[PDB]
């Protein structure tokens, strides 16, 4: 910015573009530094009641794995159903 | 008809109905050589032939693609054919055989 | 086909990488690209340290998608102890997870430039990169290796004021790419050194494992963060970038396009990111807030435990693929019981582009090469590990 | 006992492939000391393909054997097809480290672990 | 078909190992005990061979421990004590292995500590 | 020299390090520097050092000052307190 | 015969008859959490930190100190023996004083780890905490005993496995703090054990106070010649100097045990 | 949701008018003097590049930089010689041994952070539970010898009293967050 | 607690069953984990046949190879555990088929039924020493050109036995036993006590 509007004007039109509405470099748009005191959140699992880890833990309550086909009329199963077509988009199809 | 597959390398294939009956009716051919109860028989023999018989029932292109799946008709054709020569390769070895060896004892126990 | 052993020679760069070539003439007969001269461990050396002290590594491993990388370990980290991360955390990884995307595609078309000999588009993307980093800055603490993602979350909520400028920077990013379009979408002379360069066909594509914008320019359609949502990137709508005839100049296109449709991601994570936690309330997993580690018991003893010894994983192993940047990113990570891990396999999406160089890349000239290296976005920090 | 057999059925077989590799070695090294201008006498160099053939004598299994060459094989496709510049093949020769004496007092008046 | 070798697996050669630290290492297998500190038995579970500790000298510059033995970190967990002494013949290393001691039943009950004449 | 006495005897070669150089030292040691605060004349029995600053400080630990002869010293300030 | 079969979580395991219902877990695999409860010291249930879930019944039973009957299912893991345990990590914390990052017995602690594993992720104790007065009770052991569970394996040693009988504890309550009533030194040979045996850090060695934290120390298992019993030991070390000696256990000779001299 | 890039739709016969309009595209380089344009355009853009020593590129109070020991405001060095710091470093960076000083308090005889080893990760800082060690905010550290980088007690804990005022203030800002 | 849909349990463990019913002769053991991934294991034989018929079967496309590595359980008698990653894009599914292989027994190569595995199969022979039969070119990639040793085999000294300086002497880099300034510190981290019956 601070540009002489003429050269702005050739700014714009050698590029083709209203380069002055987005310009690269900020100019007291960017947030302001020292913004106020953050007060974050406590999530789930502060609660002084009713919060027993055990019922909280998928960590351990994992299991082995399963086991299939262990070495120590019936149709075909794919591993999943087949795929869905993804289907083009709306907004630009094209380009 | 279309004027191109979106995969790059595939090539719109003409016939393509008469391509698939001719490629599917050779699978079924090849898997008659297969043991009578050998899994892979009874199993693919079940699916190239819901295939064919789709494939015979619609005489429209686009709604075979819906029908079969496959995306477009052309992958139906080369999955097919990669099938067919699977068929012939299994058929060479013998997998409907019982395993081949038991894995040494602890082989798979991961935790270790 | 006098062996040239060319690429010592800093000609495509994207790291060191000796393509030893035999080329009568300027026609390229063979190329074997050597590896390794990145290799540096990272395998072995995450096996001798503890979950969270291996984080690190893995933005090591391709640096310049920094972030997306780290996504790939929290998620196998998180699938092993079959722990979730919270939903405001999940946003961030894709509103971080998509800038990335955009500091890649930066990088890789910007750098494909300056080896085809365009420089300008380089110094006007790489401002806008600096904007970028300066988020991961003042959301990390570092411009790049930031360490932000950890396996339960992101480490800390974001600073009071980022969105805001994480949205000034969007609002106008366009025009940016507009711009390199204007002078390289349809230069006269990018279309010819582009076009018909590398055609990939997609059997082959798939058949050589090349899994990344590398198959979506054959027109594949495959895009595991479609096809297998990870995160949030399922509330998210996004267009894939499917291109046609294959070639250099498609693909190029195609990331120009997730350049444009990361930033459709952005704008939606940035209207709708939730109010809440941004780490996993398991102190078990994720280390205690430091207020409550210094008044109570059982965060300083979680915290010491936490950062002395580790998560203790269950035993078991999984693969888990994203898709970063470059392509499938996924860390096979065996585990044992124990704290620090068994195995770590890094897919890198990179190390399968590379050998199909030689299949790209034939009956080409010495220029060729340098074009090719560029469309497949090589780091040979992934490749090496 | 009961092994699979790797690429050699026997000591016998395996014994073939060796000495092809040695006749490869012996005619490699010739030009090896000019391609890289290496400092050393075909001769010498020569030796030291008889040491390292020999290194590896005392194997019996005809599986180690047929790796072991397959390994050495390897080794001369990167030196012949020059993807090794000197400082890897001269690494062959140990010329910069000190030699250590194997003589008891001479550890003991040296290191504490012998 | 199979071939017959009654040779000790010895894969010595293929190791890559200098030759220093195969004839000069003695490994230990042994089942690692419980520093009495704690209580829990969860690490006197495996088997785990170590290779002989080595030359750990001051640095000048900076008073660091300085090692030029690269087998000392290294221990390598076996479940089995076969298994362990396996490893040993075929990569050749030296062993000694100790056998695992568990800790013997001992009878208690309660009531005890109220006897009438202890 | 240092806090810890670490001085190199008037032998040591690393003194060759220091030859032309500064050997960095504090002026300013802990052990003195703690020494200066007062004793603080709690009233109650238990008083907790939170470190000065909550958060920003140590970790919070309660001190018995019952010991009539002696006064307590969080294991982290070192400041003292007396009842 | 004397062979009862008691299952824990039918495993259907065999047990002489007097066994208790810990050592049952132990024969499966299991290990109950334990605090209070040594191998070679008599069973006091001071903790309860061992409560598990014997099927079929109202309450939860000790575990340490439960002769098994026939039949019994332990429910080791059971949604009530984890809050049995969730519960009691709740308490043990409470009055806890939380400098882990002085307690030399950082990585050693049987209370981090047993609640790191089988206890909670935070707290609920918005109350304030209580403060014993330490003692000098010599000049190996540094007592800084506002430690303490009250887990009596002290007072259990110094009477049981060594006969001083001088350690006791000292009044009712939430301050029972079981140190010397009168300041007299633990002078006796044996008396390092107790370091080792007190699972908290509340006592610890002076001489071996903060020179060292344990994930560092390499063990290498080794023998005491200091005097012929031949005590097996394992001696610490840190970047090549000794930084401490502790015993392992063997059965016949010292069954985990080494003199004041050889530590 | 999918888009063809580079998939022309149809074929749009050549009509003479459309002809001329590429054939002059090709003859008289039209699309090329497009891209002339753009670069003339930012010539007259305002540069945005910042002298160096004179100005320097923001960084917010998180960012790593330099670490440094802090002290307590009485003088007491905070480390506790906990040594977890050392314990969750992931390169190894930090030594620490310690002994009790003759206050009869912990602290530590050396601690040594190789910064050449230290790949900034910013861990030690989060796990310091008296929060002794701080990542400060100079990042200006570079040394002509191998041996300064390597930084011992004396070195960190002047490093900290220098920067003190700073490192207050930055974690006076960012605490909460964390 | 993440979120699991038992659906792809299902699913995934009747594909194993289908899998290993076309291939029992190879296949050993079948098993979903609990994060939904089907693993079969082959028997090393089973190689080809077992990754050609899930290449090129209409109920199972399995066209490109995500991952070949190899786990090392130095215990296992078969030291590395061969693992290949498989992708569906057309079922959108993964399988893993890991095989066992051990020092000198070497595994078949893939090369054909997937080019991707060219170069893992080189990384898998340099890091781990497995040696692969008909692989078109087999030789190291990652490590120097001269390394002698398999890295990422578990007996292998993390800092290795090796590193390089330049001598003046000679003018030339030059290898030397590795001294290292500050040993790696070996910290022990596990803990004494078990988290849960797994
Ligand atoms: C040559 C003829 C003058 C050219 C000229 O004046 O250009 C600037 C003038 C304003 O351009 P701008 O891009 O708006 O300038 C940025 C700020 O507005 C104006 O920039 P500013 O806000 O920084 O204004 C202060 C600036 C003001 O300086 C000027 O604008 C005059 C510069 C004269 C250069 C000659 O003075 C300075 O900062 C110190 C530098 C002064 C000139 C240094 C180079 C002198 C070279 C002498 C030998 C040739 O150009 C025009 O008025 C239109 C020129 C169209 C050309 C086609
Ligand atoms: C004052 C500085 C002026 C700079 C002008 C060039 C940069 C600005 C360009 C802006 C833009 O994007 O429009 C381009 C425009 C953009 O057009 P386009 O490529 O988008 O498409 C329009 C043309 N059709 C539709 C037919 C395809 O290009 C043109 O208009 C045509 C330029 C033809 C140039 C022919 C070669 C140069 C002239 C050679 C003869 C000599 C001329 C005089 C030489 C000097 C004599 C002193
Ligand atoms: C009577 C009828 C007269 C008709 C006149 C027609 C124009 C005269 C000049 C035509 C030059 C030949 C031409 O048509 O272009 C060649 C080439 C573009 O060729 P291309 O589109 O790739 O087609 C290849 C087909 N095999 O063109 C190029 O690619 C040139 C390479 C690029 C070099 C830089 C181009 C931009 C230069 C901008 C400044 C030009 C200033 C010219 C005047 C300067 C002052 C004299
Ligand atoms: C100058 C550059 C030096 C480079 C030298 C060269 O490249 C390195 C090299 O020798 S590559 C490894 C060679 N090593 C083998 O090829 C295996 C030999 N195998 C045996 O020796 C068996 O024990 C056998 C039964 C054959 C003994 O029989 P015999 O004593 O050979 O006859
Ligand atoms: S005992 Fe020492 S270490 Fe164990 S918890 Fe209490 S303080 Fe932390
Ligand atoms: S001192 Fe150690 S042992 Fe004696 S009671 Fe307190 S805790 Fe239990
Ligand atoms: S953590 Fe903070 S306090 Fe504990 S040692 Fe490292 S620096 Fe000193
Ligand atoms: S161990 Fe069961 S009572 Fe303490
Ligand atoms: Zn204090």
């Amino acid at each position: 910015a601070s540009a002489t509007r003429v050269i702005q004007k050739l700014r714009n039109w050698a590029s083709g573009q209203d380069l002055q509405a987005k310009l690269q470099l900020r100019y007291q748009e960017i947030a302001k530094r020292t913004q106020p005191p953050p007060k974050l959140p406590v999530g789930p699992s502060h609660k002084l009641s009713n919060n027993y880890y055990c019922t909280r833990d998928g960590r351990r309550e994992v299991v082995p794995p399963s086991i299939i086909m262990s070495s120590q009329e019936k149709k075909a199963v794919t591993p999943a159903p087949p795929m869905k077509r993804w289907e083009l988009s709306k907004d630009q199809p094209y380009l | 008809l279309k004027k191109t597959t979106g995969l790059v390398g595939l090539a719109v294939c003409d016939t393509p109905h008469e391509r698939l009956t001719i490629l599917y009716t050779k699978t079924l051919d090849i898997l008659k050589h297969f043991p009578k109860h050998a899994a892979y028989r009874k199993y693919t023999e079940q699916i190239t032939n819901e295939k064919l018989d789709m494939v015979k029932a619609e005489p429209d292109v686009k709604k075979l693609e819906a029908l079969l799946q496959g995306g477009e008709v052309e992958e139906v054709i080369l999955q097919a054919e990669k099938e067919l020569s699977l068929a012939r390769k299994m058929l060479k070895w013998k997998p409907w055989e019982p395993l081949v060896e038991e894995p040494p004892a602890n082989q798979w126990k991961w935790p270790i | 086909n006098m062996t040239l052993n060319f690429g010592p020679q800093h000609p495509a760069a994207h790291g060191v990488l000796r393509l030893v070539l035999e080329l009568s003439g300027e026609m390229v007969r063979k190329c074997d690209p050597h590896i390794g001269l990145l290799h540096r461990g990272t395998e072995k050396l995450i096996e001798y340290k503890t979950y969270l002290q291996a984080l690190p590594y893995f933005d090591r491993l391709d640096y310049v998608s920094m972030m997306c990388n780290e996504q790939a370990y929290s998620i196998a980290v998180e699938k092993l102890l079959n722990i979730q991360p919270p939903p405001r955390a999940q946003w961030i990884r894709v509103l971080f997870g998509e800038i990335t995307r955009i500091l890649n595609h930066i990088m890789a078309v910007t750098t494909h430039a300056l080896d085809i000999g365009a420089m300008t588009p380089f110094f006007w993307m790489f401002e806008e990169r600096e904007k970028m980093f300066e988020f991961y800055e003042r959301v990390s603490g570092a411009r790049m290796h930031a360490a932000y993602i950890r396996p339960g979350g992101v480490h800390q909520d974001l600073p009071l004021g980022l969105l805001d400028d994480i949205y000034e920077f969007s609002k106008n990013f366009s025009l940016r790419i507009d711009e390199v379009e204007e002078m390289l979408t349809n230069n006269r002379i990018w279309r010819n050194r582009t076009v018909d360069i590398g055609v990939v066909t997609a059997e082959d594509a798939l058949n050589y494992g090349f899994s990344g914008v590398m198959l979506r320019g054959s027109g594949i359609q495959w895009d595991l963060r479609k096809t297998q949502p990870y995160d949030v990137y399922d509330q998210v709508e996004f267009d894939v970038p499917i291109g046609s005839r294959g070639d250099c100049y498609d693909r190029y296109l195609c990331r120009v396009e997730e350049m444009r449709q990361s930033l459709r991601i952005i704008e939606q994570c940035l209207n709708k990111m939730p109010p809440g936690e941004i780490k996993v309330d398991d102190a078990k997993v994720s280390p205690p807030k430091r207020a409550e580690m210094k008044t109570s018991m059982e965060s300083l003893i979680h915290h010491f435990k936490l950062y002395t010894e580790g998560y203790q994983v269950p035993p078991g192993a999984t693969y888990t693929a994203i898709e970063a940047p470059k392509g499938e990113f996924g860390v096979y990570l065996v585990s044992d019981g124990s704290s620090r891990p068994y195995r770590c396999k890094i897919k890198a999406p990179g190390f399968a582009h590379l050998a199909g160089l030689d299949k790209m890349s034939k009956g080409h000239m010495l220029a060729d090469v340098v074009a090719i290296i560029g469309t497949q976005d090589i780091v040979f920090g992934e490749i090496d590990r | 006992t009961s092994v699979k057999p790797i690429f050699s059925r026997d000591l016998n077989e395996a014994k073939r492939r060796v000495r092809e590799l040695y006749r490869a070695w012996y005619r490699e090294v010739p030009n090896t000391v000019h391609l890289m201008q290496l400092d050393i006498t075909v001769k010498q160099g020569r030796d030291k393909v008889r040491e390292m053939f020999m290194k590896n004598a005392h194997v019996t299994d005809p599986r180690v054997v047929d790796l072991l060459v397959i390994k050495g094989k390897m080794e001369l496709q990167e030196t012949i097809k020059v993807w090794k510049q000197r400082t890897h093949v001269m690494r062959f020769f140990h010329e910069t480290e000190t030699p250590r004496p194997k003589d008891f007092l001479s550890k003991f008046y040296m290191g504490h672990d012998p | 078909q199979l071939i017959t070798v009654d040779e000790k697996l010895d894969i010595t050669t293929l190791t890559g190992v200098p030759e220093e630290h195969i004839k000069t290492r003695k490994v230990r297998i042994f089942v690692p005990a419980r520093n009495n500190m704690q209580s829990g038995v969860n690490n006197t579970k495996k088997w785990k061979m170590e290779f002989d500790t080595r030359e750990r000298w001051e640095n000048p510059l900076m008073g660091w421990a300085s090692t030029a033995d690269p087998l000392s970190n290294m221990v390598l967990t076996f479940s089995a004590k076969e298994d362990a002494i396996a490893f040993a013949e075929k990569n050749g290393w030296s062993y000694d292995v100790e056998e695992k001691k568990v800790p013997k039943p001992k009878s208690k009950s309660y009531g005890a500590n109220f006897s009438w004449n202890k | 020299i240092t806090h810890t006495g670490q001085v190199y005897d008037e032998k040591d070669y690393r003194r060759v390090r220091f030859v032309d150089r500064q050997k960095e030292v504090n002026e300013n040691f802990a052990i003195d520097l703690i020494a200066q605060q007062p004793v603080n004349e709690v009233e109650h029995r238990i008083i907790a050092c939170d470190g000065g600053g909550g958060a920003l400080g140590h970790p919070k630990v309660y001190i018995n000052l019952d010991k009539e002869t002696k006064t307590g010293t969080c294991g982290y300030c070192g400041l003292q307190f007396k009842q | 015969s004397n062979l009862i079969e008691v299952f824990v979580d039918g495993q259907s395991v065999m047990v002489e008859p007097g066994t208790t219902v810990l050592q049952a877990c132990e024969k499966v695999g299991m290990q109950i959490p334990r605090f209070c409860y040594h191998e070679r010291l008599s069973v006091a249930g001071n903790c309860r930190m061992c409560l598990v879930e014997i099927e079929k019944a109202p309450k939860v039973v000790a575990a340490c100190a439960m002769p098994v009957m026939k039949g019994w299912n332990i429910l080791t893991n059971s949604e009530k023996s984890k809050k049995a345990r969730e519960g009691v990590m709740e308490f043990l914390l409470a009055n806890h004083p939380l400098d882990c990052p002085i307690c030399d017995q950082g990585g050693e602690c049987d209370l981090q780890d047993q609640s790191m594993m089988f206890g909670s992720d935070r707290s609920r104790f918005l109350e304030g905490k209580r403060a014993v007065e330490d003692k000098n009770i010599g000049p190996l052991v540094k007592t800084i005993m506002t430690r303490c569970i009250q887990c009596t394996r002290c007072i259990r040693f110094a009477s049981e496995i060594a006969g001083v009988d001088d350690l006791g504890t000292t009044g009712r309550g939430n301050d029972m703090q079981v140190g010397t009533y009168i300041e007299k030194m633990f002078m006796s040979e044996l008396s390092g054990n107790v370091i080792d045996i007190c699972p908290v850090g509340a006592l610890t060695s002076k001489p071996y106070a903060f020179t060292a934290r344990p994930w560092e120390t390499r063990k290498t298992e080794s023998i005491d010649v200091m005097d012929a019993v031949g005590s097996n030991i394992v001696v610490s070390t840190r970047t090549g100097e000794v930084m401490r000696i502790l015993p392992r256990m063997h059965e016949d000779i010292n069954e985990e045990w080494i003199s004041d001299k050889t530590r | 949701t999918y888009k063809y890039v580079n998939k022309k739709e149809q074929e749009s016969e050549v009509d003479m008018k459309s002809a001329t309009d590429n054939a002059a595209r090709i003859l008289m380089w039209t699309e090329l003097i497009r891209g002339l344009g753009m670069t003339l355009s930012y010539l007259f853009r305002e540069p945005a590049t910042i002298n160096y020593p004179f100005e320097k590129g923001p960084l917010s109070p998180r960012f790593r930089g330099e670490h440094a020991l802090r002290r307590y405001p009485s003088g007491e060095e905070r480390c506790i010689a906990c040594k977890l710091c050392e314990a969750i470093c992931p390169a190894q960076a930090i030594t620490i041994e310690a002994e009790p000083r003759a206050d009869g308090s912990r602290r530590t005889t050396r601690y040594d952070i190789d910064m050449t080893k230290c790949i900034y990760c910013g861990f030690c800082q989060e796990a310091c539970p008296v929060d002794a060690i701080v990542e400060g905010p100079n990042f200006e550290f570079s040394t002509e010898t191998h041996e300064e980088l390597l930084y011992n007690k004396e070195k960190l804990l002047n490093n900290g009293d220098k920067w003190e005022a700073e490192i207050a203030a930055n974690i006076q800002a960012d605490y909460l967050y964390r | 607690v993440r979120p699991r849909s038992d659906v792809t349990h299902k699913q995934l463990s009747a594909f194993g069953e289908y899998v290993a019913e076309i291939l029992p002769k190879y296949v050993q053991q079948v098993q979903v984990s609990c994060l939904d991934e089907l693993e079969i294991c082959i028997h090393p034989d089973g190689v080809i046949p077992t990754l050609t018929f899930l290449r090129d079967h209409t109920n199972a496309q399995f066209k490109s190879l995500a991952d070949l590595t190899a786990v090392d359980v130095p215990t296992r008698q078969n030291r590395f555990e061969i693992v290949y990653n498989l992708l569906s894009l057309r079922f959108n599914s993964r399988i893993r088929v890991k095989t066992y292989a051990d020092e000198l027994t070497p595994i078949d190569s893939i090369v054909s039924v997937h080019i991707a595995a060219n170069w893992y199969e080189r990384e898998v022979w340099d890091m781990f020493g497995v040696f692969f039969f008909n692989h078109p070119d087999l030789r190291r990639i990652l490590t120097d050109y001269g390394f002698e040793g398999h890295p990422f085999r578990k007996d292998f000294p993390l800092t290795g036995y090796v590193e390089l300086r330049y001598d003046d002497e000679v003018k030339r880099v030059v290898a030397e036993p590795v001294e290292l300034a500050q040993e790696f510190r070996k910290f022990d981290l596990n803990s004494p006590w078990e988290a849960f019956p797994a």
